[PDB]
């Protein structure tokens, strides 16, 4: 009767705690699966900045040895 | 007539039915006197889990017959 | 069925669905709240990403489970 009503209460109680214990452990599991993948997306653009960077810096260097010859010639 | 509902915790409910009460009537009389909604429940007798619509009489539930609740508390 | 799909954005998505949707499906219901196409959703559950072609029965997401949502490129 009451006792029916009281175990039921309790068994009620149990799931719903075990109910936030997955929902927090998949939350957990999730987050930090989806920050090691921004950070690898993060970390790739990055590579493709510095192979740019060192593209046009690569350009530079060859600009001012240009830079410098055109200098001595036009200047008499 | 008096029927008994038993858990598998040994717990026992008393009924007061009609031969001609469908098992969901079994079910509502169950939720007015535990709060258990019917949803959950799951009752068996003689070998069989009992439907809905189905009479007492249709199960050849007697007086003093003896079901079984079975709670759905997990996954739905 | 409903279940939840929280974006990196702090917004939560919810969705009427029924356990064998597949996550493609799932991913249609995404646009039809969002706007945001199909081909540009991942979908993560339980530290993995979902695959277009399995049903929500496949990885065991029951009633009220939360979806991570994160965009592509």
């Amino acid at each position: 009767p009451g006792e029916l009503r009281r175990e039921y209460e309790e068994e009620i109680s149990k799931v719903a705690a075990e109910r936030r214990a997955s929902e927090e452990e998949e939350n957990k599991a999730s987050e930090e699966y989806i920050q090691r993948l921004l950070a690898e997306e993060e970390e790739e653009e990055k590579r493709q900045a510095e192979k740019r960077r060192r593209a046009m810096e690569e350009q530079l260097k060859s600009d001012e040895e240009l830079a410098r010859k055109l200098s001595i010639d036009i200047n008499n | 007539m008096q029927i008994f509902v038993k858990t598998l915790t040994g717990k026992t409910i008393t009924l007061e039915v009609e031969p001609s009460d469908t098992i969901e009537n079994v079910k509502a009389k169950i939720q007015d006197k535990e709060g258990i909604p019917p949803d959950q429940q799951r009752l068996i007798f003689a070998g069989k889990q009992l439907e809905d619509g189905r009479t007492l009489s249709d199960y050849n539930i007697q007086r003093e017959s003896t079901l079984h609740l079975v709670l759905r508390l997990r996954g739905g």
